[PDB]
């Protein structure tokens, strides 16, 4: 985790970690104050919030295109955390 | 192998897709962060930060 | 000088405990781990605090960053980190 | 002051330092003696004191 997120900051600022230092501890206490979830950790719920941001942006193309591909994402079985990624993904777009 | 990265490489679709701007290596970093079970809601809080 | 300074490191071991040779076998084990080991403190300390903060003690999170940042406005906090825990 | 601080900060990462032991250790850093080398040389002063207490 935490040479992860120092990597994060360091890729992000486009900097050095000597130059990231505040912003690591920023996001250090971040997740540290947040440990769990506040929403329901369902996969499910959040390919429908992600296919119905699609048909609110007049993309219904790009929604068809998504179902296809998180249903490639579900036949892999690479992924433990699918619903984080997918959430973490909705919650940048 | 081969299984990591076409599932990396669905991921990036998908980021692109969402227009996240998000590339291959901080999707990777993102991607190990979330199945270390670090909180996407605080990790999203923070990318949103990092780049403002 | 060094020699003292070891000498009263070995000393301080001993408090609590034939005295000569236990202070010489601890005078040469100190000499001994320091040849052998010859042979940022910012970043180390941010991951203390977030250790501190997951074991519930944000409290002496919060308290080690500002005892950190009030000495800041390093091989002695660099010593502390490493003898952590 | 400074010595007060070191001392509160070595209680918070439970060092096992006291005022004393952290004096010397100031004055070893002071002459140039590397940190990472003194964690060592305290750790071995440590279990090689406590194995002969035990042995006592």
């Amino acid at each position: 985790p935490n040479v992860l997120l120092q990597n994060l900051c360091c890729r992000i600022l486009g900097k050095g970690e000597a130059d990231v230092a505040q912003q690591f501890q920023y996001a250090v206490r971040v997740i540290g104050s947040n440990f769990a979830p506040t929403v329901e950790r369902d996969e499910f719920l959040v390919t429908e919030k992600i296919k119905k941001e699609f048909v609110r942006q007049r993309r219904e193309a790009d929604g068809a295109l998504f179902s296809e591909l998180h249903r490639k994402l579900q036949s892999q079985g690479v992924l433990k955390n699918r619903w984080s990624i997918l959430y973490l993904l909705l919650s940048l777009s | 192998m081969s299984a990591v990265r076409e599932t990396m490489d669905v991921l990036l679709e998908i980021s692109r897709l969402l227009n996240t701007g998000l590339d291959m290596e901080t999707l990777s970093i993102c991607v190990r962060l979330c199945e270390q079970g670090i909180n996407p809601e605080a990790l999203s809080s923070v990318i949103k930060e990092l780049r403002r | 000088s060094i020699t003292k300074l070891f000498g009263d490191l070995c000393e301080s071991h001993m408090v609590g405990f034939s005295k000569n040779r236990t202070k010489q076998t601890l005078k040469k084990l100190a000499y001994d781990t320091l040849f052998v080991h010859l042979f940022p403190v910012k970043n180390k300390i941010i991951m203390l605090s977030f250790n501190l903060r997951i074991c519930g003690m944000s409290s002496e999170a919060d308290r080690l960053e500002e005892l950190v940042e009030y000495l800041e406005q390093h091989a002695v906090l660099e010593l502390l980190v490493e003898l952590s825990g």
